[PDB]
């Protein structure tokens, strides 16, 4: 291991790197708000009664990205709509999602 | 919440490492807040009388 | 129910909000900012062009 | 144990033609703790 | 109720010591007792009737 | 509430600065005037017609 | 326009866990026994 040296924290650390990059990546992304609770977002009293029973029925918890809270205007399938203006704002004519001409 | 419902025969084997697991969601059953409702009218005639 | 360590079964769990509300809307009153006050008594008079 | 809301107490309400108003609306409410801890015995003639 | 007279409404022989286990089973910890006066009659006799 | 103070002072202050808002909506727009009082009685004979 | 944040109630405060379990584990058979340390895996006595 001439360079690398300790071959495992060296790939730790690449790892390290690999992680904040896809952080920085993903925050920038558009991904979709997805998790098992839809409606039943707080439910603490209850907290979701048809969860538990399987113990295994754990979804993927996806985290609503930067396109998604500023306006959208649409869900192209799983990703935020590139295609389409949004909606307005009803306080001021307003639309903070634009497709360029 | 509740600690448990039955424990039983409990004995097992050195080797009894196949599965095993639990789950016990929340237990907020319910508040009320009741309200109360109570009213006079008297005139004023009635007040100054004796 | 203990099975897993999951946060989808967790009993009593809190709300965690935020404690403000940035709801800001545009208030600026140029117009009204520039103009002064000249407080009246009735509603029917004029200024004699 | 006892869980006033706001407090018990009275409020005068707008008069009127030689009328007066007075209330008091009073918010309560209970709470009990870990509901198998109270007995009840409710008591039948017969079945 | 079921031997004693069919027509009185209330308590029958000593269930309230029942009662009493059932709590005991749960960690009740209690120790306060409500009367009903119109039920009075049976604490009272209680102690007789035997 | 969870990030307010009351809902009656918060909806107060709303309230006076969309009155200002509303103010100054109106100062800057097209509304003309529509009432029945054709005031021409004036010029020293101030007074209301039938 | 009426500016209280009175209504709103957006401190949303956690908790305050006072739960209660009432399920008894006094043990007074084994707090008054004892205790002692065996090696094998079975024990024998002569009387």
């Amino acid at each position: 291991n001439y360079g690398r040296g300790r071959e495992l924290m060296y790939q730790l650390e690449k790892k390290g790197k690999e992680i904040k990059r896809d952080l920085e990546k993903i925050l920038l992304s558009g991904q979709a708000r997805t998790d098992v609770l839809a409606d039943q977002y707080l439910t603490n009293s209850a907290a979701d009664p048809a969860v538990a029973g399987l113990n295994d029925t754990h979804a993927a918890r996806k985290t609503g990205a930067f396109q998604f809270l500023c306006a959208h205007g649409g869900l192209a399938g799983g990703v935020v709509d590139k295609t389409k203006n949004g909606p307005a704002d009803p306080d001021t004519g307003a639309v903070t999602v634009k497709v360029a001409q | 919440d509740a600690l448990a419902s039955v424990d039983g025969n409990n004995a097992h084997v050195e080797g009894s490492r196949a599965e095993d697991g639990e789950m016990k969601p929340t237990v907020i059953k319910s508040n009320v807040t009741q309200i109360l409702r109570k009213v006079v009218r008297v005139s004023d005639t009635a007040n100054t009388t004796a | 129910n203990p099975t897993l360590f999951v946060s989808y079964d967790q009993n009593g769990k809190k709300l965690s909000f935020a404690n403000w509300i940035s709801v800001l809307s545009p208030q600026d009153t140029p117009f009204v900012s520039m103009t002064g006050k000249e407080s009246i008594n009735q509603t029917i008079f004029s200024w004699q062009t | 144990t006892q869980m006033v809301l706001r407090a018990p107490k009275r409020t005068e309400l707008a008069k009127d033609g030689s009328y007066e108003k007075w209330m008091i609306e009073m918010e309560v409410g209970l709470r009990h703790r870990n509901p198998y801890a109270s007995g009840v015995l409710f008591t039948a003639a017969g079945k | 109720n079921a031997s004693n007279p069919t027509t009185n409404i209330g308590f029958d022989e000593a269930d309230i010591f029942d009662m009493t286990l059932q709590l005991y089973t749960a960690g009740s910890e209690a120790d306060i007792i409500m009367i009903n006066p119109a039920h009075a009659k049976i604490f009272a006799g209680l102690q007789e009737n035997t």
